[PDB]
């Protein structure tokens, strides 16, 4: 439905949506841009991550009320509801999953084979084991581990280029690791590694500080914060 | 608490 | 889409999406509910107007922030940036006037005219007044008197029965009295009926609290409230 | 401050 609206005019649109707390529609319109075919600037990145991220983590949290629902009533002594609310969590499932495939897509059609330079390379693939890993935080059946395993190599290719290509204090990087942390914590069941990868990654940085200027040291702390919180969290 | 990921 | 879910799974499914902030979800469901062609009980009236409030109140928290940059772009000095403003603005109020003429579609078809209880009388002609102003805030063509007139003969309505029937420190009547006001106010361009209105309802609600339990003080207590916010704001 | 309306 954006095809006949201008690329600028669909980047003009997404930042109106922003503004407005209109993530559905900034996504809708980050869609169409990307399907413009053209390659993406740090700023359009940053765009359509913030629509998909708030699209999806409306579903997610949505989702987890939802779960929880569903686990109290399958307790010894819950009364049976009805199939109601299985139906319903299928449905918000079903609708994140959507999203999740649609991110993929983009992704795979054609934004990460497009990206050459390290900053867009690691994070499209950063991206793409963010979705892979919202898809593994519902999965239940046959292909789980197989979904496992794709964040995983999405995490892992983004990690190996990001440590020869970019500096410990580099915003993506910083926070592909806060995000590959969180995956081993969370979803491969591995807390020492999550711990170990998040207190490396915080160090690393903290040695690198000093070759920054005061507004790269302010967009480095912040993600490093983040770091800390779940190492204190954590241990 | 809930753990942090990275900002939207 | 409703049509083959039983009413009470649509109830369950509509309180469900309320935990869950899913407001569209909501109100579709109670959408359904009411298509089945019953009288909706207490509960449900409220279920149905909680998921249209939240609905249409992001629409309308959007249209003001939209508005506001195409009001800006219009003054002296600013750079023309093309109808983008212009038709993102009139995407969402397009898409806000739809919900407003679903709800009022379901007053006329069949709520209203079923409705002989004063407490579902008042509460359906209540909605009908809102959901006029509604649509009176955005309106700006030649409709826009009798959009106006429609909100203001939806709550006289309300308010000539309340007064008969209710006493006057019911929350329903508080609140269509507190909306009647903002109405006054904002939409007649009636700042001296607004306040009127406002202290009138307070102090009638004030001299009828002694007959009122704990829990029914608190109910009509915290309405008060809001009437007084508005004195304070005006005056 | 925004005036007030009755809660959804
Ligand atoms: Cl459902
Ligand atoms: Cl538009
Ligand atoms: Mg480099
Ligand atoms: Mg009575």
């Amino acid at each position: 439905a954006m095809g006949s609206m201008e690329r600028a005019s669909l980047i003009q649109k997404a930042k109106l949506a922003e503004q407005a707390e209109r993530y559905e529609d900034m996504a809708a319109f980050m869609k169409g841009a990307v399907e413009k075919g053209e390659e993406l600037s740090n700023e359009e990145r940053n765009l359509l991550s913030v629509a998909y991220k708030n699209v999806v983590g409306g579903q997610r949290a949505a989702w987890r009320v939802l779960s929880s629902i569903e686990q109290k009533s399958n307790e010894e002594g819950s009364e049976e509801k009805g199939p109601e609310v299985r139906e319903y969590r299928e449905k918000v499932e079903t609708e994140l999953q959507g999203v999740c495939d649609t991110v993929l897509g983009l992704l795979d059609s054609h934004l990460i084979k497009e990206a050459g330079d390290a900053e867009s390379r690691v994070f499209y693939l950063k991206m793409k084991g963010d979705y892979y890993r919202y898809l593994a935080e519902v999965a239940t059946g046959d292909d789980k581990k197989r979904i496992i395993d794709s964040a995983r190599s999405a995490y892992q290719e983004a990690m190996d280029i990001s440590k020869k290509e970019m500096p410990p204090t580099n915003p993506i990087r910083l926070g592909l690791a806060l995000n590959f942390s969180v995956f081993h914590y969370e979803i491969a069941n591995s807390p020492e590694e999550a711990i170990s990868l998040a207190k490396t990654t915080f160090d690393e940085a903290m040695a690198d500080l000093h070759t920054l200027s005061e507004d790269s040291y302010k967009d480095s702390t912040l993600i490093m914060q983040l770091l800390r919180d779940n190492l204190t969290l954590w241990t | 608490r809930r753990r942090k990921s990275c900002q939207a």
